[PDB]
């Protein structure tokens, strides 16, 4: 957006009241229409400054639920993403660890 | 808002035979057929064929020699849609289906001790979108906040439910009764004695909806 | 007539309902609910439907899953059933509207646990009464004979008439003399 | 002339001839035509208070030369007779002759026209468009009119007479 | 709903009858789905701004649209086997109303009667115009070479139909179709 | 994509044949073929 | 008497009028879609005997479904009076009881019972297809008691002068 | 706003002697842009419009009037800002607006015109763009715009026999007069209004 | 419903029909507008003779 | 018409004040759901369904 800085307030991790409820929705939208991991690294790694710790535990849910296998492309893109996220979280992050750590072990990576 | 996209290309999914999600009978051959007809000028536009074929000349003959129409519909649709059972809900002794949230003819309730629900906050008549409620409220002997005129106007009203969702006590409720057909106009100028009739009448059924109401958020 | 075919009278659910219920029951079933012919008594063969309720006029409900149609299963079976167009659908007490009307599976119990509150300002059911002199009437309407009152009360709630002096009264001079009719008390004058 | 007032949207004299064997002729002017009015081009803009009284004077001449038809298909002849219908017509412009603007004028026209076309075709009810031609103070032709307050106020003024008569609902 | 009514009010006009009955049969359930969901069989008013009754909102009432979607397929072909094919509707609609891009482009057409003459304008696929889930979910629009009533018709028809793909797709958004797996019994839990 | 064949979202996908064949059509349509049998066997 | 022939045969009439009572093919407005619902399989009004007709002439009733428009109460006032008599009237919807949501609007009646006399209204907006059933379904009771509602006397040998 | 979008500015270079006026917001869709066109040369700019090449495939999807004379900013006065567009409402008679959609540019482009004389005189586009017709007897009739060389001025929407203008801001929601039937006449009539007052 | 079971639905159509008033329009002719469905009437219940019922029934 | 909250003699004596009878007013029942939070009312439908019939 113009005239827009999308570093975290808190200086630890983005918040989904600081982006635009449009920017929020479309992303997850977007996110929740992925159906493989090429494309679904493609749209995050691009949206990676509105991406959210929310959203990427509900693009593992995603994957989860319709089974979109785990690929080269998954490894080589998503986890350093997931690693850098879950570095950043913090004690009122747990809902996204816990449920990004179930859903990675739910699909056996 | 908007989010940015670098492949505009959502490719097809992995045809490959090993991975995951491959449907091995998505594909019929014997319906699949249409490269055969796929180019076919006739379908794009007003054109015809460079060569016409002698199958033009069987298909058309047999559309006009003999019509097919008497006999293809009339069997399709005569002999074989009159075999399912009739789809007609018998009125009078069965009833059509309903849900809580139906909005029927218009009710005033009372607290289970009987004292009226209504507090004269004019919300309902703000509400109304039609002008249908008048209210007028004047302070109760005792000093309770009731109204002394509640009129409804049904041949104005729009059974949109405004009213009772703007109700904070629910005390007006579109309960579920529709059949409440007048032979005069003025017997459609529901009052405040009508209205607590009809929530006198009706409570049982109107609780029952509101309890499942409640309960839906919980 | 024949309330009941042939070939439904050939089944064992006529028998057994002949037997029970009795013969003018049996043969007033049709009347009383005028529906498919297979369905008198309900759709099956090998017996008839079970009562869910009666109401408090007389009206028999009944629920049978068997019925080809899924908005078919739940029916009525009219006390008064003079002749046909005659019972209409405003005779379902509120209870049994709502269970017709498939809102919800419970019905009213007589002498049981309940699914419906019982209050004591609670009044029992009516049909639509339009058309009748026990209408709904809207107050000052020129049918309500009490319009005065009402029409009069409106008027006074924005102004009341001057109630003038009427008959012979006592004169002071060019003056008529007539009491306060204030109900307040004057205080400060009495005491 | 493609118009509905063009001398070829005449209804023809005949079936298998315009009025004549020798001539072809028909009347529009005092009746409506044989083709219905698809499109009603707007006056062409008048720069002058005369251009605008010009067409104020046309229109109010189609309009007289088209009352008796206007009267006898709407069975209004009786209320009013022709004459009496122009007069009333001509009093209802009289009303509006104040006007300056040759814009309102030209749309005022239009409005007329339309509304003339809509007596000629029974677009509109007798008892509705009546009152454009009705008396502002004569009682209407085919009725028995009353005289009672003429002689209950006669050589009174119209306050005392507005005043006797009121202006209010007494009984609220 | 509108489809439905559409394509039975013009069958009625041309003269085919039982197809009303066929459409307003659907209808019916169209219209339960909406009482359901917000009490009113007709002029719900249902949507509002930045608000929604999430409360009437239910699982049960998927699983019946879902059950609506599975039958809506015979109503179609129900109507389909005695309109598309027939040699009177054909000669009835087809070379009727023919109409170009131009009378479209002139005269502001939309939606159907647009499609119908090939522009491809569908504001619920575009960039910059999409205004619900629709520009995320993978369905097809449908336009004729052919600008006459017998591509409306077929147009019509075939939406319809992709109705129920999108609605599919739509009730699937909201899905969970995985479940647990015992480590010992690889079975559902 | 749904739209697409082999897509992820699409759940029946296993042991579909038979279910498949009882669906839909298993024949295809000789163009000429009725026509040629409905008047061979009008004149005769 | 006659009345010894004339009451069966007013009860013959009564009923067969009942039976054949065709309403007028005549919808403005939301209502309509309403009445094609009743009209159509779920709610048959076939059971009932009623089947429409295009023209006024062979109509019994005249079903005022949807709003009335100033520029149309003239076209109502002349359909009621081309309907061949004997007639009556059902309103349906808030529109054509009371103005409903264009009560307050410049172009709508207030009512159309301002124009025609209306037997029967059928409150809604719209009205259940139930509802309208419910409606018709009392029209035709109280058409056939309208025959004979006690009006005239008994004399001392039962018999009404 | 993340799309490629780019300023109708060829209107204003063709037409040399005018001053531009334009804004887009995130209130319309992310192709939509607003103009300040003056009335004496909506018809000229019509024209090049309905026959440009990138403007050829350009349809009028919409057309409407808003009476500005009563605008008033209710809420937040001085928040307005002299860039803001409703700052051109103000001491203004009317204000026709017109919306048109381009198909080879994905643009959606709306006109506003600015009415100041009295009699409301503006050029009309029917001739140009045939859907317009209707929209601009409408716009006449409810609003009382004077639309100039309009290939048809009659009434649409409107009653038989009556000459009004309801959506101007002087006019009442309940008219002037309502229809009855009259026995005397034995026919529908119209005469005074009498209403309710909620 | 007219009659047990719709039995009676045609007879009391019939009669409906006969009940039903009728009025001939004004600007129409009145000997014509009654004479031509009386002719068309007896055609009709002429149709019947030319009917068989059997080899020379 | 009263809340659990209340003392179950209140409640008590306002349900018999309006004449309640349908209602448990057990002293003992109302003191052991006084200030408890649960779940409405649930009752079970058990497969298969099927239709009663009496069949003699
Ligand atoms: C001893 C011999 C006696 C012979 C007596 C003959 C005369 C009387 C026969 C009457 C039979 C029908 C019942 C009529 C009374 C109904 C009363 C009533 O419901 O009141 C409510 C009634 C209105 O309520 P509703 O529910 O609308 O009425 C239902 C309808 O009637 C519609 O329902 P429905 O039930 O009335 O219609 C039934 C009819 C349907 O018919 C039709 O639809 C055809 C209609 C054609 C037009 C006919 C027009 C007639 C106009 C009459 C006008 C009035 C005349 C009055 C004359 C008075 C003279 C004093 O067909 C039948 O079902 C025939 C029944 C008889 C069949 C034979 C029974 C035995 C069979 C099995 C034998 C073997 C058993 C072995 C057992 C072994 C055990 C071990 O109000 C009235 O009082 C009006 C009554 C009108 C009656 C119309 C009857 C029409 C048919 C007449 C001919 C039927 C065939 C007779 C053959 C006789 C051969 C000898
Ligand atoms: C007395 C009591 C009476 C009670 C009566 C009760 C009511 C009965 C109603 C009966 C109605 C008729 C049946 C309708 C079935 C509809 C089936 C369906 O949906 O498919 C339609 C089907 C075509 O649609 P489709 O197959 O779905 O098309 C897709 C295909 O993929 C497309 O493939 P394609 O286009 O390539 O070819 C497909 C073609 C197949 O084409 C071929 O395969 C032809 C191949 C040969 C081509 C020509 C080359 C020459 C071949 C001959 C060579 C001979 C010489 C060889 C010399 C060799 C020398 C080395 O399919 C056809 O067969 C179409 C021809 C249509 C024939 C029309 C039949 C009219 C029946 C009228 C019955 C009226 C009954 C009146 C009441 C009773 C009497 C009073 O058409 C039929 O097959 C029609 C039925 C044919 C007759 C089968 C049944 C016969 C028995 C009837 C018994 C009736 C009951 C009472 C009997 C008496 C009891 C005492
Ligand atoms: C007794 C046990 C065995 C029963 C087997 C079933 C037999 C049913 C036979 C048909 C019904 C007969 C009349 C039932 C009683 C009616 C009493 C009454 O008041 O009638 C008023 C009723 C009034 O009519 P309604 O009650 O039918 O309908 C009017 C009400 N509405 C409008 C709502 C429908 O009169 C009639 O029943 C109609 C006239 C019937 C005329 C024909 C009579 C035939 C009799 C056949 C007897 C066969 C017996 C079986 C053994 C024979 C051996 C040879
Ligand atoms: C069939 C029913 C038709 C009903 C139609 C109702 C609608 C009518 C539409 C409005 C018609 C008008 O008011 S059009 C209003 C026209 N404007 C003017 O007239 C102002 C300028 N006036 C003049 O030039 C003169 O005064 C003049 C009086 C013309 C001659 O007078 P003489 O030189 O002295
Ligand atoms: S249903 Fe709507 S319009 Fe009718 S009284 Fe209630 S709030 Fe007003
Ligand atoms: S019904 Fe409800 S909203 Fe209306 S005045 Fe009474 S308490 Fe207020
Ligand atoms: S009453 Fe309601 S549904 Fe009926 S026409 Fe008026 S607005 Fe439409």
């Amino acid at each position: 957006q113009r005239g827009r800085d999308y570093t975290p307030s808190n200086k630890k991790y983005l918040q989904p009241w600081e982006l635009e409820r449009k920017e929020y929705v479309e992303l997850s939208l977007a996110i929740q229409s992925a159906y493989s991991c090429k494309m679904l690294s493609e749209i995050l790694k691009d949206n990676l400054y509105m991406l959210t710790d929310y959203q990427l535990s509900f693009a593992m849910f995603h994957l989860w639920n319709h089974e979109i296998p785990i690929d080269n492309y998954f490894y080589n893109v998503i986890s350093p993403i997931l690693k850098e996220y879950i570095t950043r979280f913090d004690r009122e992050c747990n809902k996204s660890l816990a449920e990004i750590a179930t859903f990675l072990g739910r699909m056996n990576v | 808002g908007y989010i940015q996209r670098s492949n505009i290309h959502e490719e097809a999914p992995n045809t490959s035979v090993e991975a995951k999600h491959h449907n091995k009978t998505f594909y019929d051959p014997i319906l699949d057929i249409d490269e055969d007809l796929k180019d076919d000028i006739r379908l794009y536009g007003r054109d015809k064929p460079d060569e016409l074929d002698f199958t033009d000349v069987w298909e058309s003959s047999y559309q006009n020699i003999i019509c097919p129409e008497y006999f293809y519909h009339f069997w399709f649709c005569g002999i074989v849609y009159s075999f399912e059972p009739e789809w007609t809900i018998n009125y009078p002794f069965e009833k059509g289906p309903l849900s809580p949230l139906f909005r029927g003819e218009h009710a005033l309730r009372r607290y289970p001790t009987g004292e009226e629900r209504c507090i004269a906050c004019k919300l309902c008549q703000s509400a109304c979108p039609a002008r249908a409620i008048t209210i007028e409220t004047e302070p109760r002997p005792d000093g309770s906040r009731r109204t002394v005129r509640y009129d409804i106007d049904m041949t104005k009203c729009i059974y949109c439910g405004f009213c009772q969702e703007a109700c904070p006590v629910d005390a007006i409720v579109e309960g579920p009764n529709y059949e409440q057909t007048a032979y005069l106009h003025e017997d459609l100028f529901y009052d405040k004695y009508k209205l607590l009739e009809n929530g006198d009448k009706w409570e049982p059924q109107i609780a029952r909806n509101i309890e499942y109401l409640i309960n839906q958020p919980l | 007539l024949w309330s009941w075919t042939i070939n439904q009278m050939l089944t064992p659910k006529f028998w057994v309902h002949l037997r029970r219920e009795g013969f003018i029951k049996t043969w007033t079933r049709g009347h009383k609910a005028s529906r498919h012919a297979h369905y008198v008594g309900g759709n099956r063969t090998d017996g008839y439907t079970k009562q869910v309720g009666e109401d408090e006029f007389g009206n028999r409900y009944y629920e049978d899953f068997d019925v080809d149609h899924k908005n078919q299963r739940r029916w009525v079976e009219f006390s008064d059933y003079f002749m046909q167009m005659w019972s209409n659908g405003d005779k379902v007490p509120v209870g049994w509207h709502g269970w017709l009307s498939h809102q919800y599976d419970d019905f009213p119990t007589r002498t049981g646990n309940s699914a419906f509150v019982k209050h004591h300002y609670l009044k029992q059911h009516t049909a639509n009464l339009s058309n009748t002199p026990l209408n709904h009437v809207p107050q000052g309407a020129p049918q309500n004979l009490n319009r005065m009152r009402f029409i009069t009360a409106q008027r006074d709630r924005s102004r009341a008439p001057w109630q003038s002096p009427k008959g012979e009264g006592v004169f002071q001079g060019k003056k008529l003399i007539v009491a306060s009719n204030s109900p307040f008390i004057d205080d400060m004058s009495i005491r | 002339m493609n118009h509905y007032w063009g001398s070829s949207n005449t209804i023809p004299a005949s079936s298998t001839q315009n009025n004549n064997y020798f001539s072809g002729g028909g009347n529009n002017v005092t009746i409506r035509g044989n083709e219905i009015m698809e499109r009603l081009p707007s006056q062409t803009p008048s720069q002058n208070m005369v251009q605008a009284s010009m067409k104020t004077l046309r229109f109010y001449r189609k309009f007289c030369r088209l009352i008796p038809f206007i009267l006898r298909i709407h069975n209004i002849g009786t209320k009013f007779t022709a004459q009496q219908a122009m007069i009333n017509f001509g009093n209802y412009i009289r009303e509006r002759n104040h006007y300056r603007d040759p814009g309102l004028i030209d749309h005022r026209i239009q409005l007329g026209y339309e509304l003339l076309y809509e007596a000629e075709m029974h677009f509109s009810q007798h008892t509705i468009l009546m009152q454009y031609l009705s008396p502002y103070n004569t009682p209407l032709s085919d009725r028995g009119y009353s005289y009672l307050e003429k002689v209950k106020y006669g050589n009174k003024s119209k306050f005392l007479q507005g005043f006797y008569k009121g202006n209010k609902p007494t009984e609220f | 709903l509108n489809h439905l009514l559409a394509v039975a009010c013009h069958a009625l006009d041309v003269g085919s009858m039982s197809s009303v009955f066929w459409a307003f049969e659907e209808r019916e359930k169209l219209m339960e789905f909406y009482e359901r969901v917000c009490g009113a069989r007709m002029h719900a008013a249902f949507y509002r701004p930045n608000e929604v009754n999430l409360n009437a909102v239910s699982s049960f009432l998927m699983e019946d649209i879902l059950e609506f979607s599975r039958n809506f397929f015979t109503t179609l072909n129900e109507m389909h086997n005695v309109l598309t094919y027939n040699k009177i509707w054909k000669q009835r609609l087809i070379n009727i109303g023919t109409y170009s891009f131009q009378t479209c482009l002139d005269y502001g057409l939309t939606g159907v009667m647009a499609r119908s003459c090939g522009l491809k304008r569908d504001l619920r696929l575009s960039k910059t115009e999409t205004y619900a889930n629709y520009y995320y979910l993978n369905f097809r629009s449908y336009t004729g070479q052919h600008g006459d009533c017998y591509d409306r018709f077929l147009i019509r028809m075939n939406e319809m139909c992709e109705s129920l793909n999108i609605v599919n797709q739509s009730i699937n958004k909201i899905s969970k179709f995985n479940n647990i797996v015992s480590i010992n019994t690889k079975k559902n839990i | 994509r749904a739209d697409m064949a082999h897509s992820p979202f699409h759940k029946a996908i296993h042991d579909l044949e038979d279910k498949r064949s009882k669906l839909f059509p298993d024949r295809r349509r000789i163009p000429g073929r009725k026509a040629k049998l409905l008047l061979a066997a009008s004149l005769l | 008497r006659v009345d010894y022939i004339v009451t069966p045969i007013n009860a013959v009439v009564s009923w067969a009028r009942q039976g054949s009572f065709w309403p007028l093919t005549f919808g403005l407005a939301c209502c309509a879609v309403e009445m094609m619902h009743a009209t159509v399989s779920r709610y048959d009004f076939d059971r009932f005997g009623v089947i429409f007709r295009a023209t006024p002439r062979q109509a019994d009733l005249i079903l005022v479904a949807g709003t009335l428009t100033n520029k149309m109460a003239p076209g109502l006032r002349r359909l009621y009076e081309q309907t061949l008599d004997p007639k009556w009237v059902l309103s349906m919807g808030s529109c054509a009881n009371g103005g409903g949501y264009y009560h307050y609007s410049y172009s709508v009646v207030r009512g159309c019972n301002r124009i025609i006399p209306v037997d029967i209204y059928v409150p809604g907006c719209p009205p259940t297809a139930e509802a309208l059933m419910f409606g018709v379904l009392q029209l035709q009771k109280s058409l056939y008691r309208q025959i004979n509602e006690g009006e005239k006397k008994y004399n001392k040998k039962d018999l009404t002068y | 706003m993340q799309n490629k979008y780019m300023q109708p500015i060829q209107l204003f270079i063709v037409f040399e002697k005018l001053n531009s006026k334009m804004w887009i917001s995130k209130k319309l869709n992310s192709n939509h842009s607003i103009a300040l066109i003056p009335s004496n040369w909506f018809y000229s700019i019509n024209l090049f419009l309905k026959r440009e090449l990138l403007f050829s495939n350009i349809t009028l999807i919409e057309n409407s009037a808003i009476d500005t004379i009563s605008y008033n900013l209710e809420t937040n006065q001085n928040d307005l800002d002299k860039t803001n567009i409703e700052n051109y409402f103000f001491k203004n008679k009317m204000l026709v607006f017109y919306n048109y959609y381009n198909y080879f540019l994905k643009s959606k482009l709306t006109l506003f015109i600015i009415l100041n004389n009295l009699n409301k005189n503006i050029d009309s586009i029917d001739r140009i763009f045939a859907n317009a017709n209707w929209l601009e007897r409408e716009t006449s009739e409810m609003y009382g715009i004077n639309y100039k060389w309009k290939i048809d001025t009659r009434k649409l929407l409107l009653d038989y026999s009556k000459i009004e203008n309801p959506m101007l801001k002087e006019f009442q929601s309940e008219g002037t007069q309502d229809a009855f039937y009259n026995i005397f006449e034995n026919q529908v009539v119209v005469l005074k209004n009498e209403t309710v007052e909620l | 419903y007219v009659g047990y079971r719709g039995r009676l639905q045609y007879i009391a159509d019939a009669l409906k029909l006969f009940i039903k008033g009728i009025v001939v329009p004004e600007g129409s002719n009145k000997f014509w507008f009654v004479a031509i469905p009386s002719a068309a009437g007896a055609i009709c219940y002429t149709f019947w003779i030319n009917s068989m019922w059997g080899p020379s029934v | 018409a009263l809340d659990n909250s209340f003392s179950p003699e209140n409640i008590a004596q306002v349900q018999s004040s309006i004449g309640d009878k349908v209602t448990n007013i057990d002293t003992k029942a109302l003191a052991l759901n006084h200030q408890t939070e649960e779940y409405h009312k649930t009752s079970k439908l058990v497969y298969p369904i099927r239709t009663n019939l009496v069949v003699e």
